[PDB]
DNA sequence: GTGTAATCTACTGACATCAGAGTTCTTAGA
DNA sequence: TCTAAGAACTCTGATGTCAGTAGATTACACT
């Protein structure tokens, strides 16, 4: 897969293998981040961390469901995020939601 | 042959669990490569044994360079690079296409490894690697610039870099000027200005104990540094003699110094290059001299070596400088001619004593021609009688030829360089010595 | 402590004993030339010790064997030599994988005390009383091909 | 700096206390600029600093790819700074709350942990607070016991805990503040004992001659009938030497071209030097002590001394 | 003892179906517990010794594991430095499901020999390389007969434990729990250095201390010269010091690297790189510049050579309290350098304690340091509580102000107190009264660091968000005092705030 | 020369520590 | 009508320390 290439991720936690969820994402290519810095596109969590909370109490990042992703490599294909595939969103998505959702 | 079982197991040693239990195993093992590899003598096992050590799919170097990322390893890599080390001089020369990978790992590992344990070893390495490998071609491909560069940058990382570290980093900032002199052309001066400014404070000091290690390093990469890139009757009293000023500091031994790399370095530095300091030499004459013979007889069999070549460069120059000029008169007159005589004239000395100061007889035949003709005869008399009383003694067996009738010829060669006229008379017996000498 | 029990030893087996508790339990942390000296303090009486295979893997003496240090490598061997007699096969089996190993070095010292080693194996082992016990018969055709 | 302080005992007796600092060790006030040479402009130095991975020597960006860490045995957890905003341990702000009061000796000289030693007074223009103040100053005083009081500068500070000794002058009462040890702060430590000295043995002679010792050379002795005794070695009143020598160096080298430093003012060294009437009683006993015990050698170091001429 | 040298605990649990399962009420469980002591000892020596050497290793367990290839024993993490990715490991195995996991994957609980055990265990320490100053063995088990049956296997132990005994290592067992069969003279009054179902022992190995320590080095060994002839040997050691956090190491995002500080110092001019001699420090004073080497601006503080330099004697009344510089340290003589002189140390000690006097002298601590003026006030033992030692023998360190210290006070006006106020300020003193005991309390701030590293470390639910006794305890105050805010109030106080 | 000692000097882990630099607060303040 | 200067504290980075370890250097020594 040549597709997650140029996308860069956090596998925060995953404990499904959690060491495996980066594997797989790595013959998708997938840009593998430990902590992800206000660069990165997203970060994904099999549970919740102390980092995750931290990272909620800065909305600066995108906090996705595991469940996600993995359907993204079961559609062989991107799918752009929607409602279900977050557990927490950035004011950058929310200024975007108060355009794209119902409140 | 076991050196491909034992390097094949070596590199799978890299992947086993209980690193720092396989570090032991790997460690020894590598030892006995080193030692199955070395004694190694049939001229053609031998090339079998080089191209499995510097081996690309497995081998030493592919070792070192992949398994520079664990830390325990820090045993294995010292021994491996010190193997390095002696085969690169027990096949000197002939490891000509594997040098460039070798100098690539000497500087991977001088840059990723912490512990001075491997550092000096790896420096050692392209220690060896340049001096061997000075004439060939091999030399351009190095990359020589960018070697000065990655080191001279080593120079300045607040100065934590560890003490005997710090003085292979000279001697490798010193000898890379020597090995390839054309690519140091714009950079030569600052490197002075560092080893001149960093000599200053870890010699000039004030209140910090002398880096002892450091200094000898420091002045050995001076001595390197001045084969070429000379430094003599351009900005003298300036460069010359802070130069100068510093070998003579080096020399005294202000007070008994129980290690002795600092003055056996400096005295080698004065050796090789008192062509430089020839001009402020006549300024120290005395203490130069009388410090040089007082220093000739200390037991470190190195240090006697290293003050005889002293000796001989310091009134080999003195002699030279003479040649020229007509008021240091006041100096043969006054120091040498009379104390290298005294010695000759009465002491019991050493036999080297001895010859050096024959040789001081001799050196000096060019002022006496410069300032009475008339005495020049004279020694060339004095001399052969005293060679007509050491050869004709009548079989003294073990004592007497032991060291002198080569100075004596040595001699005899030097005044007869400026006689003017032949004693004809003399002439044969002069030959007879030859002839006995041979 | 370790080289003056050995020097203590080395005419007298009895006292080590008393100490050779101590002298195990020193023997793996010790590297270079002392190890040698353990070693023999554990030679001085190795006729005598009872379940002295297991102690003796305890410490990787396996391991301790393959090492180029002739004068270890030698009283490794003698080692392996007393302890001959008493060691069940299952295990001799193991323990010789790395004694087979010895035909290629050069010590030419190292190579007697092997063939030694293996004469006794072969000797003592010549066609075993069970057939069963697939381990001896192993063991004899490897010994027999080193000797050979 | 006049800090005030709202001095709070209980959660219903608070009082506005001005805290102030005694004594400091104090830095040199401005630094020594690092200048290049034969240039002597102060701008033409960098002293910029790159962070650079092991790997190959490649270079990472200077101050948004670094994210400090922690040693938590044989890894590295990854912290960071905006995770250490979010879990530092908060706190009120000012706080000087008494945690309680104590007996003189429940605290100890040795213990004392400070930095520096504040000195706690009243906020002025309120006299009743003053009183107040100075009630609270001879309660402890007479009944002879201390306070300890939670103690912070401010926000973003670490709080701290220590003594507040209550302090007497004809001029004025004063209440004085100093560190007090956290636990993980305490030290520990075994020291096999003395009074077991069967290998010791300080011998009579040995000790009577001590004895005429510390007599001897009493630095101070009584004076005036008034038990003011001879200290005429205050050490309160004594000027650093080392900002003494640093001025006198900047001196030197101003009024002076490159010239080499001096030496010591020979009267900085009296300054230091006990005044010499000591030094006159002096003698007779050490002179006696030095046939009264075993003084095996001891070793010693060099300087460039070690090979500089003269 | 060797300062190298490391503290070393390994750790053996009882895994047979005895305890693995006893839960004869539902509050706790044996198992439970070993594993929760385990678990809090091992984060505790985390923070606390980060050097010393811990292991764990389970005995009688089906499955099997260990150097020599024994039955029924199970080495589950080897002798390691502490570190996170073991306290995982252990935790792994807390939980009912926990424990289901434990029992399906070693055993239930074979047969065992804890002959062999204490030998697996022997080897273990034997296994390391660096040197251990204490090694101690917890076993943790409850059938306080290991076996009555083959007395055989019982001899065996009793030789083997004996030899362990003798090879430097010592053994611990915490009786846990067990229905009766709570004593240790029932095989262990010869193993172990009256008795009960639980023990004391194991509750303070759940205590969860987490400060650090380091053992008895000398922060400077100097010569103390009465005079310029004799000298006596003193090692400057510390006793108090503030501990600051462990200083943070600086990470790469991508990988969680070390990231190699390079700091160096260059030219603007030109793109050179001064070496460290190109530069030259300067000030700025009366309009005109100045210039030192590098070399010279530390050649300004040269005093004197290291060392102490005692003067006079002085009344320890004069010593004022009142002017502390920084922590104090302590004095004690090292025999090492100058021998006997301990004698005159121990002369000066015991004169100067009986004549009631303090002792001026010059601290030189290391070279290029300026002088500052240090009492040395002796100090008696003190023992009595249990006979451990409790303040140490000798002299203090009592740095003395200098003059640029004073920090000359604001002068105000005093005014004295009535009486009347103060007389109850008396009761209110005398009220709020509490014992303080040297290490009441604790940094909230260093606790709560590393409180929350270990949160950050184990992937913790929450961090543990220590109470820390610093802040005071309000409603205490508001109480045991009672309402005399008001007294002192109507005594002392107007309306104005 | 050759070979074995004895022993100085090194480096490192580790721990204190000055200084140096980053940061918030009062007065004097357009 | 408000803008710097010091303050202060904490924090970071080097310098120097101490114990330990072990190497290589240097003395000693062989009839």
């Amino acid at each position: 897969s040549n597709i997650f290439e140029d996308v860069e991720f956090c596998v925060m936690s995953g404990t499904q293998p959690k060491p495996d969820l980066e594997n797989r994402i790595a013959e998708f290519g997938g840009y593998i981040v430990q902590n992800p810095g206000p660069d990165t596109y997203c970060v994904i969590a099999g549970s919740e961390n102390i980092r995750v909370k931290n990272i909620i109490l800065s909305n600066k990042h995108d906090v996705v469901k595991p469940a996600w992703l993995l359907e993204c490599f079961k559609t062989k294909s991107f799918v752009p995020w929607q409602p279900r595939f977050m557990i927490h969103m950035c004011p950058s998505t929310k200024e975007h939601f108060a355009r794209e959702y119902d409140c | 042959a076991g050196v491909r079982c034992s390097l094949l197991r070596l590199q799978e040693t890299l992947s086993a669990a209980d690193r720092c239990g396989a570090a032991l195993a790997g460690h020894q093992l590598i030892r006995g490569l080193g030692q199955e590899c070395v004694l190694s003598s049939s001229p053609a096992v031998l090339a079998l044994q080089t191209s499995l050590v510097f081996s690309r799919d497995f081998g030493l170097l592919v070792f070192v360079r992949k398994s520079l990322n664990s830390i325990e390893f820090r045993e294995c890599r010292e021994e491996i690079l010190k193997f390095l080390c002696i085969f690169l001089e027990k096949m000197g020369q002939k490891i000509a296409p594997y040098s460039v990978e070798i100098k690539n790992t000497c500087t991977s590992v001088y840059t990723k490894d912490r512990a001075a344990k491997c550092k000096i070893p790896a420096l050692d390495l392209l220690i060896k690697l340049l001096q061997t490998f000075r004439s060939s071609r091999l030399m351009d491909e190095f990359k020589i610039g960018e070697l000065f560069s990655k080191f001279y940058g080593e120079l300045a990382l607040k100065k934590k870099i560890p003490d005997t570290v710090l003085e292979k980093v000279y001697e490798l900032l010193g000898l890379l000027g020597e090995v390839h002199p054309s690519e140091m052309i714009n950079n030569a001066e600052n490197l002075f200005r560092a080893f001149l400014g960093e000599l200053k404070t870890q010699m000039t000091s004030a209140v910090r104990e002398p880096k002892l290690p450091v200094l000898a390093g420091c002045l050995k990469g001076l001595s390197s540094l001045l084969c070429n890139f000379t430094k003599s009757m351009e900005e003298d009293p300036q460069t010359s003699r802070e130069i100068f000023n510093f070998v003579l500091k080096a020399i005294r031994p202000q007070i008994d110094l129980k290690r002795y790399a600092v003055p056996s370095a400096g005295l080698r530095l004065f050796a090789l290059h008192a062509s430089q300091f020839s001009t402020c030499l006549l300024d120290n004459y005395v203490s130069l001299f009388e410090v040089l013979l007082k220093w000739c007889a200390h037991t470190n069999v190195e240090l006697k070596k290293a003050a005889l070549s002293a000796l001989e460069s310091f009134l080999k120059q003195v002699s030279n400088m003479v040649a020229k000029n007509a008021e240091m008169h006041k100096n043969k007159l006054q120091y040498f001619m009379e104390q290298f005589y005294g010695i000759i004239r009465n002491v019991d000395s050493n036999n080297k004593e001895l010859s050096i100061a024959i040789r001081g007889y001799g050196l000096f035949a060019g002022p006496c021609k410069v300032i009475n003709a008339k005495d020049v005869d004279f020694m060339y008399v004095e001399l052969i009688q005293r060679c007509k009383q050491m050869f004709l003694t009548q079989t003294d067996t073990g004592d007497d030829r032991v060291y002198q009738m080569p100075s004596f010829l040595q001699s005899v060669a030097s005044v007869l360089l400026y006689l003017d006229t032949v004693p004809e008379v003399y002439t044969p017996v002069l030959e007879h010595l030859v002839v006995m000498q041979i | 402590f370790i080289v003056c029990l050995n020097k203590v030893t080395k005419s007298f087996p009895p006292l080590a004993d008393r100490f050779m508790n101590a002298v195990f339990f020193l023997l793996p942390k010790f590297h270079g030339v002392l190890k040698t000296l353990c070693l023999e303090v554990v030679l001085c009486r190795v006729e005598g010790m009872t379940e002295l295979y297991f102690q003796l893997k305890s410490k990787d003496f396996v391991q301790v064997m393959r090492h180029r240090d002739d004068e270890r490598q030698k009283v490794c061997l003698d080692i392996i030599y007393k302890m001959m007699p008493k060691l069940k096969p299952v295990e001799l089996r193991e323990l010789l994988n790395p004694v087979v190993e010895f035909v290629s070095h050069p010590s030419t010292t190292c190579r007697e005390q092997m063939y030694n080693i293996l004469m006794w194996i072969h000797d003592n082992y010549r066609d075993p009383e069970s057939e069963t016990d697939n381990d001896s018969q192993e063991i004899f055709k490897l010994a027999k091909d080193v000797l050979i | 700096i006049h800090w005030p302080c709202r001095l709070t005992i209980g959660s219903n007796l608070s009082i506005r206390i001005a805290a102030y600092k005694s004594i400091l060790q104090e830095r040199v006030k401005k630094t020594w600029t690092v200048v290049d040479a034969k240039t002597l402009k102060k701008e033409d130095i960098q002293k910029e600093t790159v962070y650079c991975l092991n790997d190959d020597d490649e270079t990472e960006v200077l101050k948004e790819d670094i994210i400090q860490g922690f040693r938590y045995g044989s890894d590295i957890v990854p912290f960071s700074k905006v995770d250490e905003e979010q879990m530092k341990y908060k706190s009120e702000g000012k706080c000087f709350s008494v945690l309680g009061f104590c007996k003189s000796s429940q605290v100890q000289r040795r213990f004392f942990m400070g930095n520096q030693v504040l000195k706690v007074f009243a906020a002025r223009d309120d006299e009743a607070a003053a009183v107040a103040l100075s009630s609270l100053i001879h309660a402890l005083d007479d009944l002879d016991m201390v306070a300890i009081v939670r103690y912070a500068y401010d926000k973003r500070a670490n709080p701290q805990v220590g003594v507040a000794f209550p302090h007497i002058k004809h001029n004025y009462e004063c209440l004085v503040y100093v560190q007090l040890p956290f636990m993980e702060d305490l030290r520990q430590y075994m020291f096999s004992s003395l009074k077991n000295s069967k290998k010791y043995a300080p011998t009579e002679a040995q000790l009577n001659a001590v004895d005429a010792l510390i007599d001897s050379m009493s630095l101070a002795k009584k004076d005036e009938k008034t038990d003011t005794l001879e200290d005429l070695f205050p050490t309160t009143k004594i000027p650093n030497p080392r900002f003494q020598r640093l001025f006198q160096c900047l001196l030197h080298r101003a009024l002076h071209p490159r010239e080499p430093l001096p030496p010591i003012q020979q009267h900085i060294w009296n300054m230091l030097n006990p005044p010499a009437e000591v030094t006159t009683k002096s003698q007779i006993p050490l002179s006696k002590i030095k046939t009264l015990f075993p003084l095996i050698e001891a070793k010693k170091k060099d300087q460039v001394t070690a090979q500089e001429i003269f | 003892y060797k300062y190298s040298g490391r503290d070393s605990l390994i750790f053996l649990v009882d895994a047979s179906k005895a305890m693995f399962e006893s839960q004869s009420e539902d509050e706790l469980t044996p198992f439970d517990m070993s594993i929760q002591c385990i678990q809090s000892v091992y984060i505790s020596k985390i923070i606390s010794s980060d050097r010393d050497l811990l292991a764990v290793v389970f005995y009688g367990t089906e499955k099997d594991k260990n150097s020599v290839n024994f039955k029924n024993i199970y080495v589950l993490q080897e002798l390691d430095n502490p570190g996170a990715k073991r306290i995982l490991e252990l935790d792994q195995f807390k939980g009912q499901q926990g424990q289901k996991r434990f029992q399906d994957m070693m055993g239930h609980g074979s047969d065992y020999s804890l002959s062999e055990v204490l030998w697996v265990c022997a080897n273990l320490f034997s296994d390391v390389q660096f040197k251990m100053s204490h090694k101690r063995i917890m076993l943790f088990t409850n059938e306080d007969n290991p076996h009555g049956n083959d007395s055989a296997k019982a001899s065996r132990a009793r030789t083997k434990a004996g030899d362990l005994r003798d090879t430097g290592i010592f053994l611990d067992l915490m009786h846990l729990k067990k229905p009766g069969g709570f004593d240790i003279s029932l095989f262990y009054r010869d193993i172990i250095s009256v008795h009960f179902e639980e023990s004391s022992k194991l509750e303070d190995l759940l205590r969860k201390v987490r400060a650090k320590e380091t053992r008895k080095r000398a922060l400077s060994r100097l010569k103390l010269k009465l005079n310029k002839d004799i000298v006596i040997s003193v090692g400057i050691y510390n006793l108090v010091q503030k501990a600051l956090k462990p200083p943070p190491i600086k990470l790469y995002r991508e990988t969680n690297e070390p990231v190699k500080t390079k700091t160096r110092t260059f030219n603007t001019s030109t793109g050179g790189l001064l070496l460290p001699s190109d530069t030259k420090r300067s000030q700025i004073y009366g309009s005109r510049q100045i210039i030192l080497e590098k070399e010279e601006t530390e050649e300004l503080k040269r005093f004197d050579d290291p060392g102490l330099m005692l003067m006079g004697f002085k009344p320890l009344v004069l010593l004022k309290k009142h002017h502390y510089l920084r922590p104090s340290l302590f004095v004690y003589p090292e025999e090492s350098l100058v021998i006997g002189s301990s004698t005159l140390f121990s002369a000066l000690l015991i004169k100067c304690l009986e004549k009631e006097v303090a002792a001026l002298c010059r601290y030189t601590p290391r070279r290029n340091i300026p002088p500052y003026f240090v009492a040395l006030v002796p100090q008696e033992e003190e023992l009595d509580d249990q006979k451990i030692q409790v303040t140490p023998p000798g002299f203090q360190l009592v740095f003395l102000p200098f003059a640029d210290d004073k920090r000359k006070m604001p002068f105000t006006e005093k005014i004295m107190a009535t009486p009347e106020q103060v007389g109850k300020m008396k009761a209110i003193v005398e009220k709020l009264r509490f014992t303080y005991r040297s290490d009441s309390f604790e940094n909230p701030v260093l606790q709560q660091h590393f409180r929350n590293l270990e949160a950050l470390a184990l992937d913790l639910m929450e961090p543990e968000q220590a109470v820390d006794l610093t802040l005071p305890k309000v409603e205490a105050m508001n109480k045991r005092l009672g309402s005399l805010v008001d007294e002192f109030k109507e005594l002392v106080y107007p309306p104005d705030y």
